[PDB]
RNA sequence: AUACUGCCAGCUGGGACUGAGGACUGCGACGUAAGUCAAGGAUGCUGGCAUAAUGGUUAUAUGCCGCCCGUCUUGAAACAC
RNA sequence: GCUCGUAUCAGUUUUAUGAGGUAAAGCGAAUGAUUAGAGGUUCCGGGGUCGAAAUGACCUUGACCUAUUCUCAAACUUUAAAUAUGUAAGAAGUCCUUGUUACUUAAUUGAACGUGGACAUUUGAAUGAAGAGCUUUUAGUGGGCCAUUUUUGGUAAGCAGAACUGGCGAUGCGGGAUGAACCGAACGUAGAGUUAAGGUGCCGGAAUACACGCUCAUCAGACACCACAAAAGGUGUUAGUUCAUCUAGACAGCCGGACGGUGGCCAUGGAAGUCGGAAUCCGCUAAGGAGUGUGUAACAACUCACCGGCCGAAUGAACUAGCCCUGAAAAUGGAUGGCGCUCAAGCGUGUUACCUAUACUCUACCGUCAGGGUUGAUAUGAUGCCCUGACGAGUAGGCAGGCG
RNA sequence: GAGAACAGAAAUCUCCAGUAGAACAAAAGGGUAAAAGCCCCCUUGAUUUUGAUUUUCAGUGUGAAUACAAACCAUGAAAGU
RNA sequence: CAGUCAAGCGUUCAUAGCGACAUUGCUUUUUGAUUCUUCGAUGUCGGCUCUUCCUAUCAUACCGAAGCAGAAUUCGGUAAGCGUUGGAUUGUUCACCCACUAAUAGGGAACGUGAGCUGGGUUUAGACCGUCGUGAGACAGGUUAGUUUUACCCUACUGAUG
């Protein structure tokens, strides 16, 4: 895995171009405050921003926002991945670990 | 050829221990087990009679049984693809009482005083264990701990 | 890429018995953030009795250069690791910023010895400006009074495959 | 170590003439003129004053700084031999056979002749090259002086002289036969 | 002041692929009014042809690929059958 | 298929609590090996003396002691990991004059099982749960082989045999030229975009890109698995510690050599030094000795130790490791894949741009699975019509829909 | 180790040290000190009926073993075994 | 087969020529170890014949070095261009002798080469002997006799038209 500290701008960005919530077992694209009120009202998520802010200022039901929603399919960056090899660490020079803060560069480029 | 016997390749597994042979003290035996007690299996290699097997050495289990000088003990033993019940009658030598399920019902216990403290108030005692958080913000001084610079030290043979 | 260097101060974890440990400090040249806390508790792990799960970063920060448009000369002290034993090396050389000279001293060390960045340690940079310091040939060359030589050969680049004239190397 | 800039000094004599184009040396003096190629070397020149000249290497190799010495030399030797000439004596020595060196003409070329080397039936003929004049030099049993001004030439020879003049199936330790370079020096020397 | 990072629910362009669906329904936006819209999937205008022109088949040529099937076998193009 | 419908779950973490005897370590700790070095009555291995006699007397291994670490152990261990591993983290649970009993107790004391009671919006860690509990029945299989890793035998083997694993078989695709297993990534039919591994001089899609070095080979080198090279060497070349000094000047070459009282040590064949011992009396100086070498034995017979002039400011000794070279010999002609490449198109390193998989993103369509909607006066035989979301490799084999 | 008279390095050996360096039928490993060793006294539980359980395991058998029940016994002052 | 280091040998003298104790290696002309290919068969030992290749060079060409005075030798380099025989005995490969020679080097090519030969050997069936076995029979023990097939196809080759 690739994975660092998400910022507000690259989890909004990943949540309203690739959010799809689970509903019934279905993956639903989210695309109106109509169903993510119905599937998470009982915590008060009443729309695609309070599903945000619950996901960024991880709240006491961010277990539940995170279940509802669905697990993020990303494109491969469009810039590259800017190493030579991925399976290496990121200390190493290479894309797989903690990019503390850098997860936010690739994560957009993909997304 | 080969030897597969019941007490094979347990040499030092009933190995007693470094200064501890000999007559064994009488709280083991003061102990007392009731049916459902959580028990620890560590054979003591001094008593030969009851002696649990090498497999259930260091296996915990569940009292179902009660007799004379020894104990029932509920195993689940992995065959294959699944679970199968096994059930042990260990002396209380090789029997000891485990203190995983005694934390948990301290914890009970605790969890049951909260909440009559909530009963009493309502103050959000929040009762179920939470994992070790990520630190909080915190603000380090440098009054007589002004920063020590370090360098990488260079080679030396020191033989 | 390109080499920055980073303040990099460290502590043990605060215990009730010792609180407020000594909070020790390091330069670290790194390509970034990420690199230079790894490098930084690398060393502390070799220095003290500590690692990043026993320990914490109190502090993070770019340390520019002062005056980076201005010719220095550098005093490397490094510790390498060849195919055979550790060696420790100093090489003097010329630049007008410290991360900029790291980075042709890696460059050196890996073109001279094969050493690569794991297994080098840059013991220490230090900025002299006066000479009779310099104790390198290749640097007190260019340290001549009033110094100027010429670029013979000058090849120049066509970006057009065919060329109508035979080509001069005049400069 | 790309050392940036080595210069030597060519001293030039009150009477020769340095003439450098690109690479070809020419040097005229009282005694003739020597032509040398240099176009290998990749070395610049430079004249100071007419009594001096800069050879010069920016950024060479250890290798590029030791030729520039050695072109500096050869220039050095061209000036020498134009302004008082090489002349080499080589001794005739034999234990039982005397050699017989004459001088002689096939087709007009002055080719050396040895004879009777060891007492065999062979005559060894050697040519000489252009600027190279042979003495038989009198007051001394057995020497010959071969004289010139490209030193190069002279000196060869006598080496050819010295190469056909080798034993075989011989100890050399013993069978000491053979015509040796004995003097390198100057035609006019202590003048 | 510029770097360099980060953010913009910031502006201005140049290209390519796709146009699924088909009798009102929804969520929105536009000076808060009837209406409009880029808002639950392309329409508008225009030209040539109406034919072997597009296309199908077929043979060849070209570029890149392509080992002989069946079998037993850990392994078959097999100098295994 | 059945019983149910989100839980009597989990190839995972965390917290709590056990078990282990491998790695390591240890041997002035037990067992067993193991090298050296002081002092011990010789009734207590074997060897001479005051002398007809031994404790009033010394050396040779160490038998037997002294606590001094030279070195070790698969079948040795005090200690002792990492990984792996048992259990628990609740409603079948936690707390009360009690109710039963033939068990148990000296005893309504215990044991087990309970009736009656107090626990809610947090029912007692995290993450997930494209449903959970299985019931019956049956196919093929029961030759396996190959990785990084731990490992046994063997000199080793493309050998033989075992480890938590992942693969090939059974599997195409992109890369490693080529290859069952390596790397990347797994496959419905298409279209755009972006990539992985690998690459970008031409073959060949893609920079004869940019940047710093190193290397010249009269067998260069060229990217893992992998299709090989070593010990030892080299003023080849490159980069890396100490000693003498540096206004008390640091190597190489051209030329010179030396004082006065000293002329004491072997047989009666020979020393101011050459097969030779004792070392301290004085000297104005730019150079001068009771003494440093090649066999006339004796002043004359070939050098020096401080030295001097020369268009004088660093050299000398050892060592380390980069590329290159020597070491480097096999049979048809020949393979960094080929051509070819030398401030590379080689080697080390560092930004970046670019190329392209059946992978990823997004669309269309096909099928499968699943979760649903749908009773309407005719114009519809209700898995009819429809909304859907996910998915699709496959030998042996199973089953289902069909075609002849 | 200090010890007696023959008598001795290895009978007869009184004390002092003695963590087991002994012994426990046998192979090896574990285990054992007012004992599991060595002596002495008693003895036949090496008995009866049938079940449950552990190991190998298919959770089949065989072998071995474990803890009880109901008896009948041995031993001990007894707890117990 | 070839290196590295040198305790020593070589009257002195480690390294002209050697070289112990150690140690690093090189295609497989040995022989093992293995069992991957072939058991609906890849014709087997040797010889004869013939071509080619390797070099770790016996000779010949040219050199370096010697404990090279000369002759004769010995140690090395570039070198496989060119040669490397005739015989007695044995089926032999290897041997071992007689000679000649400039020299009689070592090897590979499916342990080259049986639709090229041969068939002495091995290796069917006949037979004798010795030892073994009660016997039938066994014996890389010895003897003697014992069917060696086919190309007209494609390539390759050699020549020949077109």
């Amino acid at each position: 895995v690739a994975y660092g500290y998400p910022s507000y701008s690259t989890i909004r960005q990943l949540v309203y171009k690739r959010g799809f919530g689970k509903i019934n077992k279905q993956r639903v694209p989210l695309s109106d405050n109509a169903i993510i009120e119905a599937n998470l009202g009982k915590y008060g998520i009443l729309s695609i921003d309070d599903l945000i802010h619950e996901i960024i200022t991880v709240g006491p039901h961010f277990k539940q926002a995170n279940n509802f929603l669905w697990p993020f399919k990303l494109s491969n960056p469009s810039g590259g991945w800017g190493v030579p090899r991925k399976f290496k660490h990121f200390i190493q020079g290479g894309s797989f670990g903690n990019r503390e803060e850098f997860i936010n560069k690739l994560v957009k480029s993909m997304n | 050829g080969k030897s597969h016997g019941y007490r094979s390749r347990t040499r030092y597994m009933f190995q007693r221990d470094f200064r501890k042979h000999g007559a064994v003290h009488l709280s083991t035996y003061l102990k007392v087990y009731k049916v459902g007690d959580i028990v620890d299996i560590k054979a003591n290699g001094s008593i030969q009679k009851g002696m649990p097997h090498k497999f259930y050495q260091g296996k915990t289990g569940v009292v179902y049984n009660v007799t004379k000088s020894s104990v029932g003990v509920i195993i689940n033993k992995m065959v294959g693809n699944r679970y199968l019940e096994k059930r042990l009658n260990l002396r209380v030598e090789h029997i000891k009482h485990s203190k995983c399920r005694q934390e948990f019902l301290e914890r009970v216990k605790a969890n049951a005083a909260k909440r009559a403290e909530a009963k009493a108030q309502g103050v959000a005692v929040q009762l179920k264990r939470q994992p070790a958080q990520p630190r909080e913000s915190r603000i380090v001084s440098t009054e007589g701990n002004v920063p020590q610079t370090l360098a990488p030290v260079p080679y030396e043979t020191f033989i | 890429a390109h080499f920055k260097e980073y303040q990099v101060i460290g502590r043990r974890l605060p215990t009730e018995s010792v609180p407020e440990p000594k909070l020790f400090r390091m330069r670290i040249f790194a390509s970034n953030e990420v690199i230079a806390k790894s490098r930084y508790w690398y060393f502390l792990q070799k220095l003290h009795k500590v690692k990043k799960a026993s320990g914490e970063i109190v502090s993070i920060n770019q340390i520019n250069e002062a005056h980076p448009t201005k010719v220095k000369n550098f005093g490397v002290w490094v510790r390498y690791d060849s195919r055979s034993g550790t060696h420790n090396m100093y090489k003097e050389i010329r630049d007008v910023s410290r991360v900029a000279a790291v980075e042709t001293l890696y460059q050196d060390m890996a073109a001279r010895h094969r050493a690569r960045f794991r297994s080098i340690h840059i013991l220490k940079v230090a900025e002299i400006e006066k000479t009779a310091d310099v104790k390198r040939q290749y640097v007190k060359q260019f340290l001549t009074k009033d110094l100027k030589f010429p670029l013979p050969h000058r090849v120049q680049k066509s970006t057009k495959t065919f060329s109508y004239k035979r080509p001069s190397t005049f400069y | 170590m790309k050392y940036i800039q080595t210069e030597q000094q060519i001293e030039v004599p009150e009477g020769v003439t340095v003439s450098i184009k690109s690479r070809i040396v020419k040097v005229v003096g009282p005694r003739g003129t020597l032509t040398k190629n240099l176009k290998h070397i990749d070395v610049t020149f430079t004249k100071v004053n007419n009594q001096l000249i800069k050879v010069a290497v920016h950024n060479g190799g250890r290798k590029h700084v030791a030729a520039l010495r050695t072109v500096k030399s050869l220039v050095d030797n061209m000036i020498t031999g134009v302004t008082k000439g090489y002349k080499y004596k080589m001794r005739y020595v034999y234990a039982h056979f005397p050699i017989n060196v004459n001088i002689v003409e096939k087709d007009g070329a002055k080719f050396i002749e040895v004879r009777n080397f060891l007492g065999d039936k062979k005559i060894r003929n050697v040519p000489v090259r252009d600027g190279v004049t042979i003495e038989f030099s009198t007051n001394v049993k057995d020497e010959i002086v071969l004289s010139g001004n490209s030193v190069e030439d002279v000196s060869q020879n006598a080496a050819d002289l010295q190469q056909i003049c080798r034993v075989r199936n011989k100890d050399i330790r013993k069978f000491l036969d053979g015509i040796y370079v004995s003097h390198k020096g100057f035609i006019t020397e202590d003048l």
